[PDB]
RNA sequence: UGCGCAGAUACCGGGAGGAACGCCGAUGGCGAAGGCAGCCACCUGGUCCACCCGUGACGCUGAGGCGCGAAAGCGUGGGGAGCAAACCGGAUUAGAUACCCGGGUAGUCCACGCCCUAAACGAUGCGCGCUAGGUCUCUGGGUCUCCUGGGGGCCGAAGCUAACGCGU
């Protein structure tokens, strides 16, 4: 496997229900998936720079990963089936490139 | 029959004719004028005098709907785009602010010979 | 791609004694594995033909390393080959 | 002048979710500024091109804005 | 000429579709050449450095052969926004079978198969060894004013050249 981040931005408008049913949607399809969470950050509101899907906000989740590689790009087809998943990237991770230290 | 009252002034500012359009705060336009309206026919649409009196003349034009606050959109380059701006001040119409949005795409579409 | 515990599971496999990284054997084992893993990337993505070249080059090295160990000690150029399945 | 490297702290090149580092890396549009103004190296510049391109797809930073004057 | 009172241009909003990636951007990088610029992931080739570890001359070139090969063009099926041979107009002109302006078909894009040319240029075949330096730069390593490899530039020793110039 290699270790990936999956950044997932949703439509902000959900009310408790439908934000917990998108969530463990995304916990299914990565269990479905095979990747292992090793941590998550979600930031949640946060205002876009630009219109996305005419919304000018977007909820933010950060999820960092360990999975088969040849199962990355299924897996991003996967989630960004649902209509409230509005951005989908899956990036390699990376080590911390310093500058101005 | 309006009462805007305050909105937005687009200056298109091609070389070939300077034209001003005079919007609502929502972008739905009011009055306008441009180099052909006034007399001008030809090549001397798109001279600076000529965007001077399409700017008045439509400064004018939304006076009636009782136009003082204005904010100022300006695309394109060309003579008298400055001079638009210029007769747009001293119009009367208080302006707010000026923008410059002139469209230039991201290398998307093959102009035409005469522009490369 | 190639990691390095089937790299080195290919080295110990035909090393010629441990620690022996460098042996004829041991080279032509490792050309052959990466030309069968690019060979098997050329069965699909026929159009990339920068790739095949990488490919035509390691067959001439895995070639001359060959044509070494046949004028050297043909015998060990037998067993490797039957070892390898070439030619 | 002062240049942006100069005037920041130990911040890491890669983290393309940190905006507020970032947007002091465009100009009043949204463009990217050059090494000239930046003060990165080439290297450096060529990092920050792509986590700026990451964090613009994701809405965090704009494509392109408008320049208020003239 | 064309388009516009069947309401165009200019402006706001929604939608469709095709093509190309602004800034970064470089006098930059990669590749054997052709050539390669949005971003992510997968597969994948080359290449460089440090250690001095393994093999022990296994090397260099290379007639044939085989693979690649910009654009244009050819075949079948798609696609088709912008541009645009041919072509239709408008002008200019002594004439205009053109430069300029309004249109527009092939094509430009995709798949698969052809074609095999080029100012395909460094107009400079490949490999190795030897011959002052200085300076700018890309990228490794180091005891990191610097030293040491590998690329990309500019001056220039010896030398070469008809000359221009070439010159680790
Ligand atoms: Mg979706
Ligand atoms: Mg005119
Ligand atoms: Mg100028
Ligand atoms: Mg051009
Ligand atoms: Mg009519
Ligand atoms: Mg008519
Ligand atoms: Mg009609
Ligand atoms: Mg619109
Ligand atoms: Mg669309
Ligand atoms: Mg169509
Ligand atoms: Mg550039
Ligand atoms: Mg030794
Ligand atoms: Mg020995
Ligand atoms: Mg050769
Ligand atoms: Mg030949
Ligand atoms: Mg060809
Ligand atoms: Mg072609
Ligand atoms: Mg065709
Ligand atoms: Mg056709
Ligand atoms: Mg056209
Ligand atoms: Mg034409
Ligand atoms: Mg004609
Ligand atoms: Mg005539
Ligand atoms: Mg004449
Ligand atoms: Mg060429
Ligand atoms: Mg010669
Ligand atoms: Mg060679
Ligand atoms: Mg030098
Ligand atoms: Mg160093
Ligand atoms: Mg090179
Ligand atoms: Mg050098
Ligand atoms: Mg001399
Ligand atoms: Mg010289
Ligand atoms: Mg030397």
């Amino acid at each position: 496997m290699r270790r990936y981040e999956v950044n997932i931005v949703l439509n902000p408008n959900l009310d408790q229900s439908q934000l917990a049913l998108e969530k463990e949607i995304i916990q299914r399809a990565l269990e479905n998936y095979g990747a292992r969470v090793e941590k998550v950050e979600e930031l949640g509101l946060r205002r876009l720079a630009y219109p996305i899907a005419k919304d000018p906000q977007g909820y933010f989740l950060w999820y960092q990963v360990e999975m088969p590689e040849d199962r990355v790009n299924d897996l991003a087809r996967e989630l960004r089936i649902r209509d409230n998943v509005r951005r989908v990237m899956v990036v390699k991770s990376q080590e911390p490139f310093l500058a101005n230290a | 029959k309006r009462q805007v009252a305050s909105g937005r002034a687009y200056i298109h500012a091609s070389y070939n004719n300077t034209i001003v359009t005079i919007t609502d705060p929502d972008g739905n336009p009011i009055t306008w004028s441009s180099g052909g309206v006034i007399g001008y026919k030809g090549s001397r649409k798109g001279t600076p005098y000529a965007a001077q009196l399409a700017a008045l003349d439509a400064a004018k034009k939304a006076m009636a709907y009782g136009m003082q606050s204005v904010d100022v959109i300006v695309r394109g380059t060309g003579a008298g785009r400055e001079q638009a701006i210029r007769a747009l001040q001293a119009s009367g119409l208080q302006v707010k602010s000026i923008v410059d949005d002139t469209p230039v795409p991201h290398n998307g579409c093959r102009p035409k010979k005469k522009f490369r | 791609p190639i990691t390095k515990e089937e790299k080195q599971k290919v080295i110990q496999e035909f090393a010629r004694f441990p620690g022996d990284t460098g042996s004829t054997e041991v080279q032509v084992a490792l050309l052959t594995l990466r030309i069968n893993r690019l060979s098997e990337h050329l069965k699909v993505h026929k159009k990339d033909h920068h790739s095949h070249r990488g490919l035509l080059m390691m067959v001439g090295q895995r070639r001359r390393l060959l044509r070494y160990l046949q004028r050297e000690d043909p015998e060990r150029y037998r067993a490797l080959i039957e070892k390898l399945g070439i030619r | 002048k002062a240049k942006v490297k100069a005037t920041l702290g130990e911040f890491d090149l890669r983290d393309y979710r940190n905006v507020e580092v970032l947007k002091r890396f465009l100009s009043e549009t949204g463009k990217i500024l050059p090494r000239r103004r930046t003060g990165l190296s080439a290297k450096e510049q060529r990092i920050l091109a792509k986590t700026i391109k990451r964090a613009r797809i994701l809405g965090l930073l704009p494509f392109t804005e408008k320049l208020v004057r003239k």
